[PDB]
């Protein structure tokens, strides 16, 4: 029995653009109401060129990304690299057996050649659902008209580098335990591109 | 955490004769207010002339009888294809329920 | 000697016959492999055996990619060098997991060397007749070049080679190392290392070599990658085209 | 698969001789030279260590490690031997005796533990002991300073001054005369490149020689650079310059 | 009688303990099969010997699945090739239940070839003995592969085995080298039955059933299949075309 | 094969006892002296040092004489090796009684453990035996003193003067003859120095090639007091007695 | 010596003949199975005049309506006999009723073959079968008055008559003649003791003769020594009366 | 020689075939002869008992071991009862769990694993004993034959045991003849006593221990024994 | 490995391992057990020619596995103090179980199976000793002994002997005993068994054991000099033919 509980910034995504998929996240640990971190990397790196957003539990988010790493690594060197499919349920199988003691919220996007850019999504309890983009944690439902009206295919990087990073300012400022950095990740054939904004940057961006 | 298991209806009633015997069933299967089956009896013949029902919850009498059944046929098979009497029969339905009163 | 086949007793001799002659066949494939560092990349050139029609010459393989720096050049049978890559794989991933680090070549040379010293010591399970050459360019410990021998004896070298024709590489090396005064290339740049790399081999094995007798194998800081024919290619031509 | 083996591999005859064990004290024998010196000032401890091809380091070559902070151990035999049994010597060093009864173990105790593993690896059969021959040297308050051998054989004794390997009888020999009771810790690390260069030349330089010394330490490295709780461990091993710069000296 | 072969709880002065050379070396004297690889898939053929007319026409096969899209056809001892096969499909299921999809070949390759070589480091477990033609099609595309008794395998591009090993692999390299791989799959499966028709003019002491199949991305959309109906018909034709008849 | 690479050397003799434990007697022959005399206000043992040298620590003579309790002590004729095993589990032993009972373990009761171990090693697995014997010294509240020695058989006996090792029979006929129940710890020292010098040939005989204890009454105890002698107690002893030797 | 999975050219293990050798050189058991009645002879045997009687075991009860006769050494049909009463409790505890004579034999039978370190969903783990063979006779419901004969190497046949022991020559072709379809009980243990003086070398007596019959009258009775006697004696008038 | 390829099922010969297989094939002779013929709606096997004592008594050597299954053994009997006890326990846990009825071919890979981990060690061993087995499912009819040498195909008609090859010639002449015919039992119960007649040079046949066994769509499960194969003398 | 082949027969029918253990007892000591009728006596040969020992830290001839059960043996002391153990556990489980104090026959069961088990199996090698196990049933003034060997038979016998002078013992058995009328004292039984193992030991009473029980529990066991009074008598009986 784990003593205290910890939650994520719980607003999280995955978007579509030209060339591949840009991924998106807010960072914030708190343990109830003491600010346990302003800045987080929950931007996980799972395979070279697919990358995820934990949200739910910290312990249990991370707890589990550590074991999925873990099959991922030996799958590469074996079975040749995955594919995002490959990652989801992965993260899935380890939620299901044990959503008796998990809860994670699990946004896993990454970039093939051959697929282009691709989300899975795998909620609380645990399935894998294929999207063309997604958003998840719970401040999810308030930007869903937003998202579905403005989200297009093949939209210019610069185009899709505002509309992430206004996006979730949006949805820091009317949610209450989403705060922190934006940081996101730009996933495409030529490699990983890190960003990080601070409070004071995106709020007035 | 959950108990699936409560109980349903249905009725039998046997009754022993001098040379014969009857078990005597109905063939309405409900849980609550709705009904299941009215076609479907909890009663089997589970052959060597012995007649069963596991009357009450569902779930309970279908695995009860697909693990009599089973018992039924390796008796057969290990002892010279003899017949199953009510005496044996009898005993052989309570080990299988004691294996389970837990 | 001993007699050392018929049950698991030492010899007076002090080395087995599982040891001795694990020391000999690592080579019926008609294989050499060198490796040598630059400054600040490391560089693995290896000949690969297409000996038919019958096989796509990209399926045969002796480079096997162990970790996402960490190379390993298996010289031996192709079953022993499967086998010791399966468990090499495996290794380097669960040291990442539970130790949060990935695999540096000195750790992953110390695990293994530890197992076929167990199953020498052993009289149920057979040793394998494998020579790992572990290639990175290590964030600690620079360009790497360690190389395992099989005994379970293994040692950190300046630059290596392996096959029939290591004595004749090995004169090369020596001569430029000592030349320029240093125990690794002045080069700095992985092109210019492959390139200088193939001009020794030439000269060693005493034949101008092809993209499909060639397999290469590149090591830099933070990355491990793979050249293609192309890119093979792209180097022998200058080599071809100068004196 | 297991069960094909299980008579042991070492038997008795009217000799009453281990066959496993007596081949396997030859291999020490064919080691390199290494040596132990207690000098009841210290203990000092020096080995080879060599190359096997010109394009091997043997800077990625020690000879000498360390079992725990305060006890260090040096051999002859099979090298692969050597790291294997260390590993499990590491082992119960560390989980015994530093968690049980919270401190570094006492030298003759872990004597005692080394030695078990060695005699149970003949006593099991499907498998043979390990073909080397250890001296584990160890400081302690309550012991003073120690020195012991553990053979391949599962049996130990101490010994003031001991080698093995190549050049055992000789070594041994103007080791003793030059050994005092009350002997200067300089002195004795002399005495030990002294020994070397008389087993090999014409590759000997000092920075091919590997000397590790119970006594004098760093406390710098120990987290001490601040203020101490206590002085902590005494055991510190030289680097090869400070070892080339006393045998010009020699 | 060295312990070199009552015994693989040593290496050999060889490199190899003689039992496992032996298993190569009936393999050869075996029946034969062959793989077919072309740009959009791979074919598979075997020959099943006729000795009795008590036997039933294909009622009794030889090429089974893995999976759904992966064929396994193999040559050499019987008993080896259903243990084989049964493992096969043990590894196969648990990667789909696993990481929701169809397993790779050069990933299925990896798992069997672990397997084969495992039963050969122990001094009373058997090796196999059987050389194994196998592949099918999978998300980026066809692949043949050919699996031995050592637990040796590469990828193959066309294969051969058996006791008309010679002439089938001569046919077959001269068919492989004319065309850009192996042309269309649909073109393939004629060639295919002449190699096996040409097999068998080895052994004319015994009649041949021609069992193809084939699995092709774009010729069986992702399965694998029996070749069977017209398409067998077809492939006689053209045999008994060129071998005179 | 494999099943025939056993040994089948821990089975009977027609001798009526098994062969490897035959040979392994042989061992402790051609290993180092125990002597035990149990006396009427004591116990004596005397050892006899198998290797002494300068290259050596002569300062320790503790390398085969162990106390297991605090009123009981071993003597070990054999090998280093094959006595730890055997030393760690009769330890453990005396304090499993002790903490059962609330008593001390008597002498013939861990002596019993021991021996059924002995037997076992080669009861269970094919195992080697030990190669090594203890005379036991002992105290016991119930019978006086007592003074026992066990084999790798799993025979024992006890005894009032007994030697194992190399040269039983010499030092057992002397004892034989020279031997009282009015002696006192004293008279039994120079008794026990007079034996050990007609066995051994020599010019003299020094203290650190000697291992000694002798396990009194005391006069700080009612119990027995266990005196454990060291190198430079030898010495003195050697001069109280006058016998040089 | 002889391996667990070394054969004879007809499939047959070394150590399966071999057991079956030192039946054959055990006491004389005989038994003759009619519609009347089974009736069981065996010589009980006397190892000295101070060998106490009804000691030693060579009439044991499975159940109270089945017997079996040994032949071959005593304490290796204690096994069988052991797992013969407990397989005879547990068909009754589970069926309340009887096991037939059969079912009984198959289950000893099935325990008899094993040794070896083999496994398939038999657990195998002795050293040797035994040496024992046993004549298995019950009376069962259906199927009325039966003898079997159980072989140690996991093979049973069924009979109407069968002797075996060093005797069995005689009394197996004796066996033929005198076997009906029924006759009178007390008519058939006069012939058995009549059967055993013949192939016995020494005068017969019941110091080194125990019968026994099984009845559908009253269940497994041993018939006791007493009452033998008073037959024997018969048997010197009329057997010398024929002469 | 012997030694290396005799108790060691873990060498292999340039062939194949190691003494134990061919020991194993000799064991299958050495029981009684069983014959095995079937059309496409029927399977029968026609299988003599004749006891090998003469006070034995006859007793049953075909065995029903489901309601659409059951072989008849030729060979080692200890060996044939280990593997009818595993398949009456797999033909329950299909039945059980996936409703599935085995055809001849699927328990047939099944047995070839079974001899197969028992000859990866030592201490288990191959077997001694071949079996004809017979079934109806939904595929038609089928007879198979089964080899501990893990040899198994699905034939029209074979024989095994004792002088095989009477039978055998017989079987693949009048071949044509019964396959064609379909529906009719008698036929092919009579023809399959004539085939074991010409296995016979020597042997008696025995008119009331003849054992006959069919199964078919018409057919469930019987052995005729005693009085009723008559008839087909 | 070591689970096979340490028993099996010969196609002579002999076994190697039972074979080799008879011959264990007929090289050790001797004891012999005769029956009255109301008692049964034990005696005991304990040879040594080395005088540099006591009795009291050798180990006893006859031990008690309960009050009322004692068990004697020949062979090696190690295997036999195993057997020992069994019998002792198998003793107090039964009491335990049932609520009867002990009935000796089985006891004999208990430790035959053991002697049994490790023949017939593998993973253990067979021991090399054989028991005698006598005592008293509970209610019955009628006096039990048996005999156990390696194979792991047992019987009930009259008077029986094994170990060194099988023979010349069981000549003295045959002529001087009977099965069908025993001694019906005490006293004859004593005389009787001093007679049979003083012709073999080939010393006087100070190796010679004699131990009586008499019915549940009633033991004693005759020292040195009680044994010489009757050795005495035996000189006298043996000089009016001499």
């Amino acid at each position: 029995l784990k003593k205290g509980e910890v939650s994520l910034g719980t607003s999280i995504m995955a978007v579509t653009f030209k060339d591949g998929v840009i991924l998106g996240a807010d960072s914030r640990t708190t343990t109830g109401a003491y600010i346990a971190n302003r800045v987080t990397d929950k931007l996980t790196r799972v395979h070279d060129k697919i990358w995820c957003c934990r949200s739910g539990s910290a312990a249990d988010t991370q707890a589990i990304a550590d074991i999925v790493q873990y099959h991922l690594e030996l799958y590469t060197s074996q079975y040749g690299t995955p594919s995002t499919e490959t990652a989801a349920s992965v993260f899935k199988e380890l939620c299901y057996e044990n959503k008796d003691n998990l809860t994670a919220g699990i946004i896993v996007a990454g970039y093939d050649d051959k697929n282009k850019g691709e989300v899975y999504t795998i909620p609380l309890g645990g399935s894998v659902h294929k999207l063309p983009y997604a958003i998840a944690g719970s401040g999810s439902t308030f930007i869903y008209g937003y998202c579905d009206k403005n989200f297009r295919e093949n939209m210019s990087k610069e185009e899709t580098v505002d509309f992430i990073k206004h996006s979730l300012s949006q949805a820091i400022k009317w949610d209450g335990s989403s705060g922190g950095v934006i940081r996101m990740v730009v996933l495409t054939a030529a490699g990983v591109e890190r960003l990080i904004f601070y409070p004071d940057e995106y709020e007035q961006l | 955490q959950f108990n699936p298991y409560g109980d349903n209806g249905g009725t039998i009633l046997g009754i022993a004769g001098e040379d014969f015997a009857v078990l005597a069933g109905d063939t309405r299967n409900i849980t609550d207010y709705s009904i299941n089956s009215r076609y479907e009896p909890k009663v089997f013949d589970c052959g060597d002339n012995i007649v069963m029902s596991a009357n009450g919850f569902a779930a309970d009498g279908d695995a009860l009888v697909k693990r009599f059944k089973n018992s039924v046929k390796w008796y057969h098979f290990d002892h010279n294809d003899k017949k199953l009497s009510i005496n044996s029969a009898a005993r052989n339905i309570q080990h299988l329920l004691y294996g389970k009163r837990f | 000697a001993g007699y050392d086949r018929h049950i698991t007793i030492f010899s007076p001799e002090g080395r087995l016959y599982q040891v001795e002659y694990a020391f000999k066949a690592t080579n019926q494939t008609n294989i050499n492999s060198l490796a040598v560092r630059g400054k600040d990349c490391t560089v693995v050139i290896s000949q690969k055996k297409v000996p038919d029609k019958l096989l796509d010459p990209t399926t045969v393989s002796y480079i096997f990619c162990i970790s996402r720096t960490i190379g390993m050049v298996v010289n031996g049978p192709i079953p022993d060098a499967r086998n010791a890559a399966l468990r090499a794989k495996a290794e380097a991933a669960e040291f990442r997991y539970k130790y949060g680090y990935d695999m540096p070549c000195d750790v992953l040379a110390k695990r293994m060397a530890n197992l076929s010293q167990i199953y020498t010591q052993r009289a149920y399970m057979r040793p394998l007749g494998v020579i790992l050459t572990f290639v990175s360019v290590d964030e600690e410990l620079g360009p790497s070049i360690y190389k395992t021998d099989p005994a379970g004896y293994y040692v950190g070298y300046k630059a290596t080679a392996t096959g029939p024709k290591q004595q004749e590489i090995t004169t090369n090396l020596e001569n430029h190392f000592k030349k320029s005064k240093i125990d690794h290339i002045n080069e700095e740049s992985w092109e210019k290392v492959v390139e200088f790399a193939i001009t020794h081999m030439i000269d060693a094995l005493g034949t101008e070599f092809s993209k499909n007798d060639l397999e290469v194998g590149v090591a830099t800081k933070d990355k491990f990658f793979t050249l293609s024919a192309e890119n093979i290619e792209e180097r022998l031509v200058a080599i071809a085209e100068q004196d | 698969m297991t069960d094909r083996y299980s008579f042991s591999l070492t038997t008795f005859s009217p000799s009453g001789k281990l066959g496993q064990i007596d081949y396997a004290l030859t291999a020490v024998k064919q080691g390199v030279t290494s040596l132990g010196i207690k000098a009841t000032n210290g203990v000092v401890i020096a080995t080879e260590k060599k190359s096997s091809s010109p394009l091997a380091m043997s800077e990625t070559l020690s000879k000498v490690s360390l079992l725990t902070p305060d006890i260090g151990a040096v051999y002859s035999g099979m090298g692969p031997d050597y790291r294997v049994l260390v590993d499990k010597s590491r082992k119960v060093a560390h989980t015994s005796y530093k968690r049980i009864y919270g401190e570094y173990p006492p030298t003759k105790l872990l004597v005692s533990e080394v030695a078990k593993i060695m005699q149970e690896a003949t006593q099991s059969g499907g498998v043979r002991p390990f073909g080397v021959s250890l001296l584990i040297a160890g400081h302690d308050e309550f012991n003073g300073f120690s020195l012991y051998q553990v053979d391949p054989s599962g049996s130990y004794f101490p010994w003031k001054a001991t080698a093995i390997g190549k050049g055992s009888v000789a070594a041994k020999t103007f080791l003793e005369k030059r050994w005092n009771d009350e002997l200067e810790l300089e002195d004795a690390i002399h005495i030990a490149l002294l020994t070397l260069k008389e087993s090999v030349e014409g590759e000997f330089n000092g920075d091919t020689i590997e000397l590790a010394i119970i006594g004098d330490e760093n406390p710098d490295l120990l987290g001490y650079t601040g203020i101490p709780t206590d002085k902590g461990p005494r055991f510190r091993k030289l680097t090869s310059q400070e070892i080339n710069d006393r045998l010009e000296a020699l | 009688g060295t312990g070199y072969d009552l015994s693989n709880s040593v290496f050999s002065p060889d490199g190899r303990n003689f039992q496992v050379e032996y298993a190569v070396k009936a393999v050869e004297n075996g029946t034969t099969s062959i793989g077919i690889k072309c740009n959009d898939g791979v074919v598979f053929a075997v020959e099943k010997l006729i000795t009795s007319k008590l036997l039933v026409p294909q009622k009794n096969v030889k090429i089974q699945v893995v999976d759904r899209h992966i064929g396994c056809v193999y040559s050499g001892l019987i008993p080896d090739g259903r243990h084989l096969v049964n493992r096969g499909r043990e590894e196969a299921a648990s990667f789909k239940k696993l990481y929701k999809t169809p397993i790779p070949i050069p990933a299925f390759a990896d798992r069997l070839g672990q397997y084969v070589q495992a039963h050969t480091l122990y001094n009373s477990v058997r090796p196999f003995g059987v050389s194994t033609i196998f592949g099918g099609v999978d998300k980026n595309g066809a692949h043949l592969y050919m699996l031995e008794p050592s637990g040796s395998y590469w990828g193959y591009k066309g294969a051969a085995t058996g006791k008309g090993r010679q002439s089938a692999k001569a046919e077959l390299e001269k068919l492989v080298d004319h065309h850009p791989e192996g042309l269309s799959a649909r073109e393939a499966v004629k060639q295919a039955a002449k190699i096996i028709y040409l097999a068998h003019e080895d052994n004319k002491e015994k009649d041949f059933e021609l069992e193809i199949s084939w699995c092709s991305l774009s010729e069986t959309n992702g399965l694998h299949k029996f070749v069977k109906g017209d398409l067998l018909q077809e492939a006689i034709d053209f045999a008994q075309k060129e071998i005179n008849g | 094969g494999s099943r025939r690479y056993d040994s089948r050397t821990t089975i009977f003799s027609p001798e009526g006892r098994l062969y490897q434990v035959e040979y392994a007697l042989e061992s402790i022959s051609h290993a180092g002296t125990a002597i035990g005399i149990m006396a009427s206000d004591g116990i004596v043992l005397a050892a006899e040092r198998k290797v002494t040298s300068t290259l050596l620590e002569q300062d320790t003579s503790t390398e085969k004489l162990y106390k297991l309790n605090d009123k009981i002590a071993v003597a070990v004729a054999g090998l280093t090796a094959d006595a730890e095993i055997l030393i760690n589990t009769a330890r453990i032993h005396a304090q499993n009684y002790l903490k059962t009972y609330n008593e001390d373990i008597p002498v013939e009761i861990l002596v019993r453990r021991l021996s059924d171990i002995k037997q076992g090693y080669t009861q269970h697995g094919g195992l080697r035996p030990f190669g090594v014997s203890f005379i036991y010294a002992g105290y016991d509240d119930r019978y006086g003193y007592q003074l026992y020695t066990s084999n790798p058989s799993g025979n024992y006996t006890g005894w009032k003067a007994i030697s194992v090792g190399a040269n039983t029979s010499a030092a057992q006929t002397l004892l034989q003859m020279d031997y009282k129940d009015d002696m006192k710890v004293d008279d039994a020292i120079e008794l026990a120095l007079k034996t050990l010098s007609k066995t051994t040939d020599s010019s003299a005989l020094t203290y650190d090639r000697l291992e000694f204890a002798t396990i009194r009454k005391g006069a700080n105890d009612g119990e027995v007091y266990q005196k454990i002698f060291k190198p430079q107690e030898i010495k003195d002893i050697l001069v109280k007695t006058g016998i040089t030797k | 010596d002889r391996g667990v999975s070394t054969f004879s050219p007809e499939g047959r293990l070394f150590q399966v003949e071999y057991s079956l050798e030192a039946i054959k050189l055990g006491s004389t058991a005989i038994g003759i199975a009619t519609k009347e009645g089974v009736v069981l002879g065996v010589e009980k045997r006397a190892t000295s005049p101070l060998l106490e009687s009804d000691s030693i075991e060579k009439i044991v009860e499975i159940d109270r309506h089945i017997g079996c006769a040994m032949s071959g050494l005593t304490a290796d049909a204690r096994s069988m006999i052991e797992h013969a009463r407990t397989a005879a409790v547990t068909h009754n505890l589970y069926y309340d009723e009887d096991i037939n004579v059969e079912s009984l034999t198959q289950s000893v039978c099935d325990l008899a073959l094993r040794f070896g370190e083999g496994a398939s969903g038999e657990e195998r783990l002795m050293s040797r079968p035994f040496g024992v063979a046993l004549l298995i006779a019950g009376h069962d419901a259906d199927d009325g008055y039966q003898l079997f004969h159980a072989e140690p190497s996991g093979t049973f046949y069924r009979y109407n008559a069968k002797a075996i022991g060093s005797g069995s020559e005689g009394a197996q072709a004796e066996l033929l003649n005198e076997w009906h379809s029924s006759l009178t009980l007390k008519e058939a243990e006069l012939l058995v003791l009549k059967i055993l003086k013949q192939v016995m070398e020494e005068k017969l007596d019941e110091n080194n003769a125990q019968l026994s019959c099984i009845t559908k009258q009253d269940g497994f009775k041993i018939y006791d020594n007493e009452k033998t006697a008073e037959l024997i004696k018969e048997l010197k008038e009329k057997e010398a009366a024929e002469s | 020689f012997r030694n290396n390829y005799d108790g060691d099922t873990v060498t292999f010969s340039p062939t194949g075939r190691l003494f134990q297989v061919e020991y194993a094939l000799e064991a299958i002779k050495q029981g009684s002869v069983t014959v095995g013929l079937r059309s496409n709606t029927h399977a029968v096997l026609v299988a003599l008992k004749r006891n090998a004592d003469e006070l034995s008594s006859y007793q049953k050597k075909i065995i029903k071991c489901d309601e659409h299954m059951g072989l008849s053994l030729a060979g080692l009997a200890p060996d044939a009862r280990v593997l009818s006890n595993y398949l009456r326990q797999q033909c329950n846990y299909s039945s059980l769990v996936f409703n599935r009825k085995l055809a001849v071919e699927r328990a047939g890979h099944l047995l070839c694993d079974k001899a197969q981990k028992n000859t990866q060690s030592y201490g288990g061993r191959p077997y001694g004993v071949g079996l004809l087995i017979i079934g109806y499912d939904k595929s038609g009819a089928h007879l198979l034959e089964f080899q501990p040498s893990g040899n198994v195909t699905e034939l029209y008609g074979t024989a095994i045991g004792a002088r095989s090859q009477g039978a055998k010639t017989y079987l693949e002449r009048t071949l044509d003849t019964f396959i064609k015919i379909d529906g009719n039992p008698d036929e092919l119960i009579k023809a399959g006593v004539e085939a074991i007649s010409q296995s016979l040079r020597d042997e008696s046949l025995t008119v009331d221990n003849l054992s006959i066994a069919i199964v078919g769509k018409d057919t469930p499960f019987t052995i005729y024994d005693g009085e009723a194969v008559a008839k087909y003398i | 490995g070591y689970d096979r082949a340490l028993s099996i027969f010969s196609p002579d029918g002999h076994i190697f391992q039972v074979e080799y253990a008879l011959e264990a007892v007929k090289r050790g000591t001797c004891a012999v057990g005769v029956k009255g009728k109301n008692c049964v006596v034990l005696g005991c040969e304990r040879r040594s020619t080395l005088k540099l020992q006591d009795t009291r830290i050798t180990p006893s001839k006859v031990s008690k596995i309960d009050s009322h059960v004692v068990l004697s043996f020949s062979g090696l002391n190690a295997d036999s103090r195993i057997l020992i153990e069994k019998a002792r556990v198998e003793a107090q489980s039964h009491r335990l179980t049932l609520e009867d104090p002990v009935t000796v026959e089985y006891l004999t069961r208990y430790v035959a199976g053991v002697q049994q088990r490790y023949t017939q199996s593998g993973g253990v090698r067979p021991f090399g000793v054989s028991t005698l196990i006598a005592g008293f049933d509970p209610r019955d003034d009628e006096p039990k002994l048996y005999q156990t060997e390696p194979s792991g038979i047992y019987s009930s016998w009259s008077a029986q002997t094994i170990g060194r002078n099988s023979k010349t013992v069981r000549e003295f058995l045959e002529k001087n005993y009977d099965r069908k009328e025993p001694p019906a004292t005490v006293e004859e039984c004593v005389k009787l068994t001093v007679r049979s193992l003083l012709e073999v030991v080939q010393t006087g009473a100070k190796n010679i054991e004699i131990t009586v029980v008499k019915p549940d529990s009633d033991i004693v066991a005759l020292s040195s000099e009680e044994i010489n009074q009757y050795v005495t008598q035996i000189e006298q009986e043996k000089q009016e033919q001499q």
